[PDB]
């Protein structure tokens, strides 16, 4: 059930990754769930590049690039978090709607 | 209230789970009649909730419907099939005898206790975890049971009537039938 | 799913020449060969007797593939780029093929809740480069 | 030369064998004979060391021929069929060892069994039909 | 070992120089790099001038692209950046923020957009949208002491992460169902030798791609993120986004939807239509009720105007792409003009809301005139350019059968005339006791003047001189 | 790259090791210590209360520059493995790669980021 | 039956927009969670 | 290379059941530090999923770049969000909880019924030439090693400037 049971867990993570995103209240939790979604897509990707495409790996390289960009985004978002917590002394996300 | 705008029949002042002012025939005038009705109600609820998925899920598999699953007993040499497998004791007098002694004895064990509250909510060995810990939650726990149980009974009525209207049918088979053309497959076509 | 409708002709060929591996047949060689590079052909695939299950004309631009690196049916890559004992098809050439079931998908179908190709089939092609 | 009969592929191995319950006698007689001309196509893929399909195909064709051989053999000529059961032992131990000699990839034993695994399977299906 | 990146290698050289000068030089930079970056941009434009009338030759190991149509957009993004930088110099100058890394960010985002215009690789066309988005949450929030500039970083980063996520998940579904393939051209083969094309699957990897595409160029059902960010970020980066993001997204969309999606036409032609019919409606109604200038521009010039561009992508038999190129060339100018005017007036006064533009015709008439011209052009009136843009967009798009999209377009254009004429009316006035003490103290009066005046006449002349532009735009096969 | 079965057995064994040690300690242990047990040590003051002890302002920059400069290595490893296998083009490519981040580190050094 | 009917119509065709704009403009309105919710609803329904 | 045998599905189900609880801990628990630690658990148990399938690099790297740098960075970040212990009891927040738990389940149902209709084990037979090459004699750190630089030249050349720009932006933003 290798090729079949893992994909059955991709969605069962991806979905959760979205839900925690929407119902998130603090910035760090939203970023965590974002990273979780990216890892879900990564996992949905890799298995495809193990059943087939073994002559020239086309998924593992793409997985590497996805992880690199995930790290970059997780750096930039937290950097923005620093400045927002500097401006206002609380990072409650859903209590800032002064741009509407 | 069930019918917003009518006064409560004096003998329905909450004081019970799943009680919304509905006693048009005054069946519950006598408190003794009142209490026994609660027993039959929860039981008719309790059995029904078990029976509905047991009617449906087999149809959701290759197994026959709730009507076909009783048919081998009609023929004299009937042998059952559980999950398609011909269980040896599937002959009618076999299961009937097993059914009779077990059903009567356990149901007689009911008839020989009079709390009478436990006759609705025994718990204990019937509550291996003890959800009854929070009396607030347990009281709402009855509500969920009552409303779901009442929901089950209606679904049971729908299943049976759809069978008389459509002999040899399945509730999911009926559901899909409507699902083809909802506007030309309805309860409109019966009468 | 399974077969659908179409309509066309075939420009009846000569007798096929199997050449020990497949079924080869030539209709019109015109201009020039093609190396191990991207090509752009137009196909119309049949079943063994009569049926047609796809045709590049049933869409827009005829599809583009790679002739020289294994990315297609071995039968085609043998009968378009030129196999052992067979001359390759020119730029504007036109050939006809009958693919045996060993140089094809083989004895198992491609299912999608209904196999889109009969299990252990052997199909036909009318391949025209472009 | 018309089309053929798919005959119950169609699933994702969680629909089949778990959720679409059905297997009739003489229908497993199709799977059994199919994994004979089926498993006789890995010879080129054993020539070149493609150690990644010679495992997936073997696992699938086994888990398919590890239930049919128990259903089909019930439906062969039952008066005289101890041999039709005295073959499943071989036709499912040769493969159980084939699956060993691919896990830690060998060549000599792998190919020495990739002939003595099909040589038997042409005899299990033989007692069927 | 290849000159097809040299148009971008020059940009990389300029990037490295801009990063170096701050490391080495002390203080001689402020007006120096202001033109040193323009040197790199104009040199890249000259380099792209060479490859006019070229071959469809494939890239490094067949990675990004090199044909005529893609080269058009590759030059167009450079044009946008060249016009935009002089705006986003003096603005951030008058905020006492570091200017070096701002120009570095703008340059790197332009580089990402340029690489995106090709990218027939399924991976490059994924990193490049990130190279364009990772350099976007920075600019769109690069005023830290402000408060709104943080809201328009939260509700831009979260959204642009979720959307790129959905897009890459669609990409993974495609890579799976396609038997394993990345090269954009080589999918309809590989999706056939693997016979799983007509099956469910592909139907999912089409929607999970189209949604991530839409978010990047914001049609109606996903427009939610645009009105906020465009108000929260500084006006120059608003203009930069609202031009180059749309150009790059519309350049990537046509290629990602036409090359690997031959078969699914009748199932995405409809889909995009559902977006367009909404994009040109919900992006206009709200535009009426606005009182802020940047937010009204977000609604009108983007929420809507990203409608009739698409209005031919659905109706395209390669006889229309010329009209998309022409309309993009018109829209870039007719949008950068009004953004230049808005930046100039806002800096000179210090307000954004509409109710302060009163009387501006009397104090300084040149700016009022050069803003009214661009606004009317956006309205699409006959002698201007937007009229001929919308016209040739409809005349090829009514010539392709579909009727219930041109009528809606004309109707919503008539509707859009309203707020344009509203602000125009607010310009021309002389009721001295009405004008607020904002235009009353306006010392009227290089770079921004030059940009505004050379960008506004290109909003009136090409609409009448579209003959050579049309003759040029017809040679696009991609 | 032949048999990681030893790896899997070592994983399960060394993951059972800590819970095994904890359980073995728990079996032969004292059911005692109902004392205060609500205060940790090296604080003979019986103190309690306090928060907002972060100083994340300094160490956060270190964490960020590390997170960014780390990705270099997992890209260098496929290159560091494929030097002689391929020609010398990968040499120049990886030189450009590493030099980009050398310039980045020079920048992070000049402008005050790596501090006390 | 001129001001009250056809003038009424030619204004209500230009007045109903003034109401619909501000009406649909006051749903959501910030609260990024609501943005993502309304962004997921359309993605989900479009799968049909 | 290959796997032991019928021990495979055991580890498969074990890791799946661990990862489900991990995700539920990520999304349910209110204390953010517990959430981050459960996220780390999720990521190590998915690195083990990557390692089970015979893809070695994309497993160990994923373990180094995420279970390391990113998690410690997030731990440092949670030292800046003060105020926890919000409401509880069955969708603590507003009805938005129910609306999400509805639409997400619709999304699930859609994809989770789309998947078990594609014969993956039949989509593997149609490609018997892709994973049939192995280049002749290679191991799986050289496969990636070369095929990253022989045809994936442009994105590898690109990612570096993305990293540099992200570094510069992060330092310029986080610093007051
Ligand atoms: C089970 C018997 C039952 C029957 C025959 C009806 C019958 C009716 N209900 Mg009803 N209801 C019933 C139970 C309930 N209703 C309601 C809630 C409502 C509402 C809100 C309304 C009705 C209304 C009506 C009407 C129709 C006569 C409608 C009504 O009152 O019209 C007069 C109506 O608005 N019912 C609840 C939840 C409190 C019930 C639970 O037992
Ligand atoms: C076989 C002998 C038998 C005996 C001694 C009883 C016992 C009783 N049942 Mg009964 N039942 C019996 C057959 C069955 N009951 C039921 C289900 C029910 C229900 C739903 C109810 C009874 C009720 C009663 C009454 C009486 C005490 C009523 C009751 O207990 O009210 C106090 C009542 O409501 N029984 C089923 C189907 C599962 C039976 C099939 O054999
Ligand atoms: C046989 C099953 C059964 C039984 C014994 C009861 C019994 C009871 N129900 Mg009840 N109920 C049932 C089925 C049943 N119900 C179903 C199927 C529904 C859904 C339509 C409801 C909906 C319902 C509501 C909405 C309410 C009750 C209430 C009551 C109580 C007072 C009414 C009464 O005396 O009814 C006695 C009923 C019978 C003796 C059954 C007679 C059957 C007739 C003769 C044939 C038709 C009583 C304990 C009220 C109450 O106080 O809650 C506890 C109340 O508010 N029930
Ligand atoms: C409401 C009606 C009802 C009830 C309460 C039961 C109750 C029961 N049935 Mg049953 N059954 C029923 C209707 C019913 N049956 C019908 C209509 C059929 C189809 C003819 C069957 C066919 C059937 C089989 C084949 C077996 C049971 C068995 C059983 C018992 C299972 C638990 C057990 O003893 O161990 C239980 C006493 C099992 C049994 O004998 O228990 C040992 C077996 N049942
Ligand atoms: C009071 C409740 C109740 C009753 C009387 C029945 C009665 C019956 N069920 Mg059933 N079932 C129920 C609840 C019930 N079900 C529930 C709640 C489920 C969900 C798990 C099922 C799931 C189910 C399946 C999957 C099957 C049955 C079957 C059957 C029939 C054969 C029973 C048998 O072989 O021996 C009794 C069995 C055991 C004691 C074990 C019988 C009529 C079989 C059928 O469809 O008959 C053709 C069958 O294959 N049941
Ligand atoms: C969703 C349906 C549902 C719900 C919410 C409950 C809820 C409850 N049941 Mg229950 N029950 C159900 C279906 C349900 N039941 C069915 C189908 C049967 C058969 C039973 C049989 C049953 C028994 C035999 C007992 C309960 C008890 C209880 C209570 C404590 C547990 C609680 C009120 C116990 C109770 O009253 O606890 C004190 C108890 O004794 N129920
Ligand atoms: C539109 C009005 C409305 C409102 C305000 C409610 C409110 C409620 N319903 Mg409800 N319900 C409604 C319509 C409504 N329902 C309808 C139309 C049906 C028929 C399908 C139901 C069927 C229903 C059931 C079957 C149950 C509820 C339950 C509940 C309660 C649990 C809520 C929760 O999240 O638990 C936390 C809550 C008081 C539960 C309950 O028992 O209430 C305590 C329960 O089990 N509802
Ligand atoms: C309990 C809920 C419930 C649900 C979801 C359904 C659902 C359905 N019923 Mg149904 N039915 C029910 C109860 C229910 N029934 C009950 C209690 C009865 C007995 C009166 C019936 C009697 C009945 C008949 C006689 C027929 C249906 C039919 C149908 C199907 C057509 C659409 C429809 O609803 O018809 C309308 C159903 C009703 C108005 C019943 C009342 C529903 C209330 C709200 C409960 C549909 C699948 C028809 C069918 O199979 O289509 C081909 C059909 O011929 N039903
Ligand atoms: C045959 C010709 C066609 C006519 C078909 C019937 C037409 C009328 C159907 C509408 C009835 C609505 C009753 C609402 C009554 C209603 O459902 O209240 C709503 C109730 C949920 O109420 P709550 O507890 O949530 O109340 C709190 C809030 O909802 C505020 O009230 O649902 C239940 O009662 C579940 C318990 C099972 C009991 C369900 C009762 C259903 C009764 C319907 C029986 C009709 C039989 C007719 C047979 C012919
Ligand atoms: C007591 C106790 C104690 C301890 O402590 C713990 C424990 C153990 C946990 C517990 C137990 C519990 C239980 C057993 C429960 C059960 C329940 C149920 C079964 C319910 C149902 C319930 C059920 C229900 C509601 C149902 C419903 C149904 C319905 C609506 C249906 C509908 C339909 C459809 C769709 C369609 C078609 O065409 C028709 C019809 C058919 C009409």
């Amino acid at each position: 059930m290798m090729f079949e049971h893992v994909l059955f867990l991709s969605v069962y993570l991806f979905s959760i990754g979205i839900y925690g995103l929407i119902t998130s209240r603090n910035m760090v939790r939203a970023l965590i769930c974002l990273e979780l979604i990216l890892n879900s897509i990564n996992l949905n990707l890799v298995t495809f590049s193990d059943l087939f495409d073994s002559r020239q790996l086309k998924g593992d390289i793409f997985a590497i690039f996805v992880i690199a960009l995930a790290a970059a985004e997780a750096a930039i978002g937290l950097s923005i978090l620093s400045s927002i917590h500097r401006n206002r002394k609380s990072t409650r996300i859903n209590q800032s709607n002064l741009l509407n | 209230e069930w019918f917003p705008g009518q006064p409560r029949p004096a003998h329905l002042d909450g004081s019970s789970p799943g009680d919304f002012g509905f006693d048009p025939l005054g069946l519950a005038t006598v408190p003794e009649n009142f209490e026994r009705f609660k027993e039959s109600e929860i039981y008719h609820c309790r059995w029904a909730m078990l029976c509905v998925p047991g009617v449906l899920v087999p149809e959701a598999l290759g197994l026959g419907n709730w009507v076909k699953a009783q048919e081998w007993a009609a023929l004299p040499d009937g042998q059952a099939t559980y999950l398609g497998n011909p269980v040896p004791w599937g002959n009618l007098p076999t299961i009937l005898a097993i059914e009779f002694l077990a059903i009567a004895f356990a149901e007689q064990q009911r008839t020989m206790e009079k709390d009478p509250e436990k006759k609705k909510y025994p718990g204990g060995a019937f509550d291996p975890l003890g959800f009854s810990k929070d009396p607030a939650k347990f009281e709402e726990l009855k509500l969920k049971e009552i409303k779901n149980g009442r929901l089950a009974m209606l679904a049971f009525v729908g299943f049976c009537v759809q069978q008389s209207a459509y002999p040899g049918t399945g509730p999911l088979e009926n559901l899909a039938t409507h699902l083809a053309d909802p506007w030309h497959n309805n309860i409109g076509d019966i009468v | 799913a399974r077969a659908a409708l179409e309509l066309h002709r075939s420009l009846c060929p000569l007798l096929v020449s199997p050449r020990e591996l497949e079924f080869l047949q030539v209709r019109d060689p015109s201009f020039c060969s093609v190396s191990m590079v991207v090509t752009q052909i137009h196909y119309t695939a049949r079943f063994p007797d009569g049926t047609v299950f796809d045709s590049s004309y049933k869409r827009g631009r005829p599809l583009t593939m790679r002739i020289g690196a294994g990315k297609i049916l071995r039968g085609l890559q043998q009968g378009i780029g030129g196999g052992g004992g067979v001359t390759p098809m020119l730029v504007g050439g036109k050939r006809k093929l009958m693919i045996p079931p060993i140089l094809a998908y083989g004895p198992e179908p491609a299912g999608c809740f209904s196999e889109a190709v009969f299990a252990q089939a052997e199909m036909n092609f009318c391949a025209l480069a472009a | 030369p018309p089309g053929t009969v798919p005959r119950w592929g169609t699933r994702s191995y969680v629909r089949e064998r778990f959720f679409e319950p059905g297997l009739t006698t003489e229908e497993a007689a199709a799977r059994i004979r199919q994994t004979a001309e089926g498993m006789r196509t890995l010879r080129p893929m054993l020539e070149t060391m493609s150690w990644k399909y010679v495992l997936f195909y073997v696992r699938l064709k086994s888990k398919y021929l590890d239930l049919d051989l128990t259903t089909a053999m019930a439906g062969v000529p039952e008066p005289r069929r101890p041999e039709y059961v005295l073959v499943a032992n071989e036709l499912v131990d040769n493969m159980t060892e084939f699956d060993r000699f691919v896990r830690t990839p060998k060549v000599y034993e792998s190919y020495l069994y990739y002939e003595k695994t099909l040589k038997s399977l042409d005899d299990v299906a033989e007692f069927l039909g | 070992n290849g000159s097809f990146i040299f148009p971008e290698c020059i940009l990389i050289f300029g990037l490295i120089l801009l990063l170096m000068i701050d490391s080495t030089s002390d203080q001689k930079d402020r007006p120096w790099f202001y033109f040193i970056s323009s040197t790199s941009l104009v040199i890249s434009i000259t380099a792209l001038l060479f490859r006019w009338r070229e071959e469809p030759i494939i890239s490094f190991s067949g990675n990004f692209q090199t044909n005529n149509f893609n080269e058009i957009f590759q030059f167009l993004i450079l044009l946008c950046s060249t016009l935009c930088i002089p705006l986003s110099v003096e603005y951030i100058e008058c905020t006492e923020m570091a200017i070096t890394e701002f120009l570095l960010f703008v340059l790197t985002a332009t580089l990402g957009g340029m690489f995106l215009c090709g990218a027939n690789d399924l991976i490059t066309i994924f990193v490049a949208p990130e190279c364009f988005s990772l350099c976007s949450y920075l600019l769109s929030g690069y005023t830290k002491r402000d408060l709104r500039s943080n809201e328009a970083t939260m509700k831009y980063l979260l959204m642009g992460g979720a959307s790129s996520s959905i897009l890459v998940h669609g990409f993974s579904w495609l890579y799976g169902s396609s038997g394993g393939e990345i090269e954009l051209q080589e999918i309809v083969n590989g999706l056939i030798n693997t016979q799983m094309y007509n099956s469910p699957g592909i139907s999912i990897a089409l929607i999970s791609i189209t949604v991530g595409l839409g978010f990047k160029l914001s049609p109606a059902p996903f427009h939610q993120w645009t009105p906020d960010v465009y108000e929260g970020s500084p006006t120059p980066v608003v203009a930069f986004l609202s031009v180059t993001s749309k150009v790059a997204a519309s350049a990537s969309a046509t290629r990602i939807l036409d090359i690997p999606f031959y078969f699914s036409s009748n199932e995405w032609h409809l889909l995009l239509e559902i977006l367009a019919i909404l994009s040109m409606i919900l992006g206009n109604l709200l535009a009426i009720t606005q009182t802020s200038m940047k937010r009204m521009l977000a609604y009108s010039s983007i929420g809507q105007i990203g409608y009739v561009i698409i209005g031919i992508i659905v109706g395209d038999s390669n006889d229309g792409y010329a009209s998309m190129i022409t309309y993009m060339l018109f829209y870039i100018s007719m949008n950068l003009g009004t953004f230049a005017c808005i930046v100039l007036f806002g800096l000179r006064t210090g307000t954004d809301n509409i109710r302060d533009y009163a009387g501006l015709y009397m104090k300084d008439p040149f700016l009022a005139l050069s803003l009214a011209l661009c606004l009317l052009s956006l309205g699409g009136l006959p002698p201007l350019a937007g009229f001929f843009g919308k016209l040739y967009l409809f005349w090829c798009g009514w010539q392709a059968g579909l009727y219930f999209l041109v009528s809606i377009g004309l109707l919503t254009s008539v509707l859009s005339i309203y707020y344009y004429l509203k602000i125009i009316k607010l310009l021309m006035t002389g009721r001295n006791q009405e004008i607020t003490p904002y235009v009353r103290n306006y010392r009227r009066s290089n770079s921004i003047e030059l940009s505004m005046t050379v960008c506004v006449i290109a909003s009136t002349i090409p609409g009448i001189s579209m003959n050579p532009i049309l003759a040029i735009a017809q040679d696009t096969l991609f | 790259l032949h048999e990681y079965d030893i790896f899997w057995t070592f994983l399960i064994i060394a993951s059972l090791i800590p819970i095994l040690a904890f359980s073995i300690s728990g079996l032969l242990a004292p059911v005692s210590e109902g004392p205060e047990k609500l205060s940790s040590y090296e604080s003979g003051i019986e103190p309690m209360g306090g928060a907002w002890v972060q100083f994340r302002i300094r160490y956060y920059m270190f964490a960020l520059v590390f997170v960014v400069f780390d990705v270099e290595t997992v890209f260098l490893y496929p290159w560091a493995m494929s030097f002689d296998v391929l020609g010398v083009s990968v040499f120049i490519e990886a030189l450009i790669f590493v030099l980009i981040l050398v310039v980045g580190l020079v920048y992070a050094w000049r402008k005050g980021a790596l501090e006390w | 039956f001129d001001k009250g009917v056809i003038d009424g119509i030619t204004n209500g065709v230009g007045l109903a927009s003034f109401c619909i704009g501000e009406e649909i403009k006051y749903v959501g309105g910030g609260r990024i969670s609501s943005y993502l919710f309304f962004f997921l609803c359309y993605v989900s329904v479009f799968l049909f | 290379m290959d796997l032991p045998g019928p021990i495979h599905e055991i580890l498969m189900l074990f890791g799946e059941f661990i990862l489900l609880l991990g995700g539920l801990g990520v999304v349910l628990l209110t204390n953010p530090i517990y959430s981050a630690f459960s996220l780390g658990l999720v990521l190590v148990c998915i690195s083990l999923f990557y390692f089970l399938l015979n893809s070695y690099f994309v497993a160990v790297a994923q373990l180094l770049i995420y279970v390391g740098a990113i998690n410690v960075l997030i731990i440092f970040a949670v030292m800046f969000v003060n105020g926890s212990e919000w409401s509880k009891d069955k969708n603590y927040w507003t009805i938005g909880d129910g609306f999400t738990s509805l639409v997400c389940i619709t999304f699930v149902f859609s994809l989770m019924t789309t998947i078990p209709d594609t014969s993956w084990y039949g989509i593997l037979w149609t490609t018997r030439s892709n994973q049939i090459v192995e280049q002749g004699l290679i191991n799986n750190v050289q496969q990636i090693g070369i095929h990253l630089a022989t045809d994936f030249y442009l994105p590898f050349e690109l990612i570096s400037i993305i990293l540099l720009v992200s570094l510069i932006g992060a330092i310029t933003m986080a610093r007051q």
